[PDB]
């Protein structure tokens, strides 16, 4: 049980046990799988060019394809129009340098990852 | 002279008079008609049968012709206009073509004749369903049903009434060509149906037959309680 | 088993602990509404029981002199009494208006504070508060008329500039009809749910009153807080209730209520402007309406919940399916055939009773064969205590 | 109800003649297609129950040696249209030793629909409108053709029309599958397909009707070996 024995060793932060979980399954997807959550985590690897399917191996724990993969969701969900800060203080139903600011900040933070923006 | 459309197509489609005939229908005794080799049975349901009631007047099944013979389900004095009816055109078609009625030919005027009721102004439709058997010039058994809307079908087996759909299932799993090899096997199958629903026996069965070349026979209380007995008797050796 | 020793005497420990820790800290009474004792400021409530002074509400009848720097105004304290009074020094002259209501104090009665207007508690109660969890995806089937409702009641409130700019003004009034079970309060449901503005749901019968005139003040009131609001969306579901026609049969039928309909639509389109609130009405019976009621300014759009067909049919059975623990090739086409004019409520109902035909049998998942037995139950022999056959000659 | 049966709806719709438009969409599904090679007309029988006797479904109708019709919704009203369609045929052949246009069978059926009403109306005359859709396919001077009328009595020839149930899906499919210069075999095996896939039941030779009226021959009502030949492919 290749993936939760490498959740179980991340756990442990025990990198030595990390490569060695990691090497020692001959699954090439389990493998893809278990980079995957490597790349997740935070944890990277440096593979051997011997070891079969290095590249997209050490593409997945590198999160190379986030950026795709998110903009694929976001257009899957139709999101992505972008926002503007306006739309979420919604002063119209309300009965500066730091406001604007602010207003960077909010146009940042529910934009992000997305790419576009209005603003 | 009465000119108003009783019967008149609800909004959703449907023609709700005729619904409420054959819910009419669903509130009568259970009729059943079996079709098998070389006899066709109808056995009824006595519903309550009262020790002061002379069990000659009220019969559900009725000789509409020498070869023909029909149970109904539903209010009684329409059935007996729906009867009379068709024994007159059985009459008519044998003064005209000389030879008796096929069953298809009286059960297409009776289904003709209720589906007119149900278009015609100032007429409520017929509240009853009937199950016409008899035999064709070649021999051949036949049992049709029809209901108050005015369409017949052809059955191998079928029942009418309150326990229609109980006994109907109950016909769809032991209707075979083994339990209709002979004329008790097929009198045995009609009381066991009628059994399904009937809660007594055999005093709440009124089942009359109908042989080759022979006329409408109604069976006695103690052939039916016999034949009650023969089933009861069976039903141990398969335990 | 071996732990259950070590387990009771834990337990108990921490029982007695808890009660112990509620001794020092708090945790009592919830009889005379106190607050649990971590948000008792003590000592800032003895500052405000010494200087914030109690304040007798008033309201304000006529202002003398008010051009003068001695204006008099004449308060009315509720049954108290009447006085006339002058404002106190930290109250603006401007800020003071006849037939408003005002706080006053208990000495020389000056008026300290103007006061926002009396609101009926049962018309503030009327607010939506917590929006429903119906979205405009759990409604299927009614795609035309989800737009015309959104470019009218949600659109102009969430991008108005697309209309300010061209001089359109936006139509601020959707009448929903139908037979029951089409959607028509899934679909307020699902506006409540996605708006921003200040939503109100009414009931016609909750306008019905003891008393005469008091279902218009009701209304009244009811459009004097929907002011309030820079957009604000009323609700009115079942308003056949008080929005039937004007009749006259001799005796008073149904004056007061005919009363109430009136000011709801004067209210809606009258001498003042009715300003930025949005109505929304949905009724069964939309023939019995009055043919003010119904007239293009109280309600503009007048969007038909008509039985779904086909594919709007289809469409509903897959949206209440979604969860099912259906087979692999349900023929959710077929079922959507087998009931030809049928609400959605019915389509749910024989989603569920699918359901409950899997559950008796003690089954984990519901074939095509329970649909079937379910599309039975419910379509056909549930159909004589159907809706819809009567309904459709209503709308 | 209140309402009369000749009443009109404020948008101009005869609400009686709706109603029974209505009353279609609950019957059993009928195909009919035109071909230069005939008239390919198809039904399914709805069986409801093994005792029931597939023989006695009979919803594809012989109106005369060269015109058929296939009948949805609701049966028995069908009986008074086919039995006036096949009286007045041989009434053209009675008058004019010919045999009558396909178009003119389906205009006396026609005016059948609309004759209903509640006063100063004949004894016999009807009270609601027939509750039925027609479909005569037949073959005459204009080679094969097909028309359907439904209880409005608008009648109208068409290439490949579908009534019934599944009339929206099947029609769909029709215009996918139909083009002008195709035989008869492929129209009958098209219809086949189209029936079988909107059947609650599964497609066998026996809850099915299917007949053809083509070109010299006369009207023919395929039997169960002929129907398993077909079925057997699809
Ligand atoms: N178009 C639809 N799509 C999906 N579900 C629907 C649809 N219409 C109705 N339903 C379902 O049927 C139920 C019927 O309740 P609903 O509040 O929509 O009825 P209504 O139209 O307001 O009826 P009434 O006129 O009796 O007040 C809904 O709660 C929903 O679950
Ligand atoms: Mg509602």
């Amino acid at each position: 049980r290749f993936p939760e024995a490498l959740r179980l060793a991340l756990m442990l932060n025990d990198m030595e046990l990390v490569e060695d979980i990691f090497t020692s399954c001959k699954d090439v997807v389990v493998q893809k799988q278990m980079a995957f959550m490597l790349g997740r985590h935070g944890v990277f690897l440096e593979l051997s060019e011997d070891v079969e399917e290095y590249e997209d191996l050490t593409e997945i724990m590198s999160n190379v394809q986030l950026n795709s993969n998110f903009l694929a969701l976001a257009r899957e969900l139709d999101i992505m129009e972008p926002k503007v800060p306006d739309d979420i203080y919604k002063t119209h139903l309300e009965n500066s340098a730091r406001m604007n600011l602010a207003s960077s900040f909010v146009n940042g933070f529910v934009n992000a990852a997305f790419g576009q923006d209005k603003l | 002279s009465y000119d108003r459309a009783i019967t008149v197509f609800s909004p959703d489609g449907h023609l709700f008079q005729v619904e409420y005939a054959q819910e009419a229908v669903k509130k009568g005794s259970t009729a059943v008609g079996v079709r098998g080799r070389d006899i066709v049975v109808l056995g009824v349901e006595k519903k309550s049968v009262a020790k002061l009631q002379d069990e000659r007047t009220v019969r559900k099944i009725c000789a509409l012709d020498d070869n023909v013979c029909m149970a109904f389900a539903g209010l009684t004095a329409d059935a007996r206009i729906v009867i009379n009816r068709a024994r007159v055109e059985c009459q008519s078609h044998r003064l005209t073509v000389e030879d008796p009625v096929t069953v298809e030919y009286i059960t297409r005027y009776i289904a003709s004749l209720k589906q007119r009721y149900t278009q015609s102004n100032g007429r409520r439709p017929f509240g009853i369903s009937a199950l016409i058997v008899g035999f064709d010039f070649d021999g051949t058994p036949r049992l049709y049903q029809t209901d108050p809307s005015g369409t017949y079908h052809a059955w191998k087996a079928n029942a009418i009434g309150r326990g229609a759909k109980s006994v109907r299932e109950f016909l769809e799993k032991n209707y075979t060509d083994e339990a209709i090899e002979t004329d008790d096997l097929t009198i045995k199958l009609v009381i066991k149906a009628l059994l399904e629903v009937v809660q007594s026996g055999g005093k709440n069965i009124e089942l009359a037959v109908m042989r080759r070349d022979q006329s409408l026979k109604i069976l006695n209380p103690e052939e039916i309680e016999k034949y009650v007995a023969e089933i009861e008797k069976e039903k141990e050796e398969n335990e | 088993s071996t732990y259950s020793r070590q387990i009771k005497q834990v337990e108990d420990d921490i029982q007695q602990l808890l009660k112990k820790i509620n001794e020092l800290t708090g945790i009592k009474e919830s009889d005379t509404g106190l607050a649990p004792p971590a948000l008792w400021d003590l000592a800032a409530d003895k500052q405000t029981l010494q200087s914030e002074q109690p304040l007798q509400v008033a309201r304000c009848t006529k202002i003398i002199n008010a051009d003068s720097e001695d204006p008099k105004y004449i308060i009315n304290v509720k049954q108290f009494a009447k006085f006339v009074v002058d404002l106190s020094d930290q109250v603006a002259p401007t800020d003071i208006e006849e037939g408003m209501r005002v706080g006053v104090d208990r000495n020389k009665y000056q008026i300290h504070i103007p006061l926002p207007p009396k609101i009926d508690p049962t018309v503030t109660m009327m607010q939506v508060e917590e929006k429903p969890d119906v979205t405009y995806s759990d409604v299927g089937g009614c795609k035309e008329q989800i737009e015309k409702l959104r470019e009218v009641v949600e659109t102009p409130l969430l991008h108005p500039e697309r209309f300010v700019n061209l001089g359109i003004e936006p139509p601020k009034g959707v009448l929903l009809f139908g037979p029951p079970g089409t959607g028509k309060t899934l679909c307020a449901r699902a506006v409540a749910n996605r708006t921003d503005a200040c939503f109100i749901r009414v009931i016609g019968s909750e306008l019905v009153q003891k008393y005469v005139g008091e279902g218009a003040r009701m209304v009244r009131e009811l459009f004097e807080m929907a002011r309030t609001k820079k957009a604000c969306l009323i609700f009115f579901d079942e308003i056949d209730a008080i929005g039937g026609a004007r009749f006259d049969d001799g005796a008073g039928g149904d004056n007061e209520v005919q009363r109430t309909m009136l000011e709801l639509i004067n209210q809606l389109d009258g001498f003042d402007p009715r300003g930025n609130i949005k109505v929304l009405m949905a009724t069964n019976r939309p023939d019995t309406l009055d043919p003010a009621l119904m007239r293009p300014g109280r309600l503009d759009r007048k969007i038909e919940f008509s039985l779904p067909d086909l594919e709007g049919r289809t469409h509903i059975f897959k949206i209440h399916a979604r969860s099912m623990s259906v087979e692999r090739d349900i023929r959710f086409e077929l079922l959507a055939r087998l009931c030809p004019n049928s609400t959605g409520a019915e389509i749910r109902s024989v989603c569920t009773e699918a359901g409950m035909f899997a559950i008796r049998a003690r089954r984990k998942i519901a074939t095509e064969k329970d649909f079937l037995e379910a599309v039975n139950k419910v379509i056909k022999s549930y159909a004589k205590f159907s809706a819809t056959p009567r309904y459709m000659t209503y709308n | 109800y209140d309402r009369g049966v000749n009443t009109f709806s404020p948008e101009g719709r005869l609400f009686q003649v709706e109603y029974a438009i209505e009353a279609i969409k609950l019957g059993s599904t009928a195909i009919g297609i035109q071909t230069s090679e005939g008239v390919c007309l198809a039904v399914e029988k709805r069986i409801t129950s093994p005792l029931m006797e597939p023989s006695s479904i009979e919803k594809i109708v012989e109106i005369d040696a060269h015109i058929g019709c296939a009948m949805s919704g609701l049966i028995a009203d069908a009986k008074t249209l086919i039995d006036k369609a096949r009286v007045e045929t041989q009434n053209h052949w009675f008058t004019y030793n010919e045999t009558m246009t396909v178009e003119s069978v389906t205009q006396a059926v026609s005016n059948l629909a609309l004759q209903f009403g509640e006063e100063d109306a004949d004894p016999g005359a009807m009270s609601r409108p027939f509750g039925v859709a027609l479909l005569f396919g037949g073959v005459d001077e204009k080679g094969p053709q097909l028309f359907h009328m439904d209880p409005s009595g608008t009648f109208v020839q068409c290439d490949a029309r579908a009534i019934g149930s599944a009339s929206e899906g099947a029609q769909s499919s029709l215009q996918e599958v139909y083009h002008k210069s195709m035989t008869l075999k492929e129209a009958i095996k098209s219809s086949l397909i189209i029936l079988k896939q909107v059947m609650e039941e599964k497609l066998n030779a026996t809850n099915i009707e299917l007949a053809t009226v083509q070109p010299g021959q006369n009207f023919h009502m395929f039997t169960k070996e002929e129907l398993e030949e077909v079925i057997k492919d699809i």
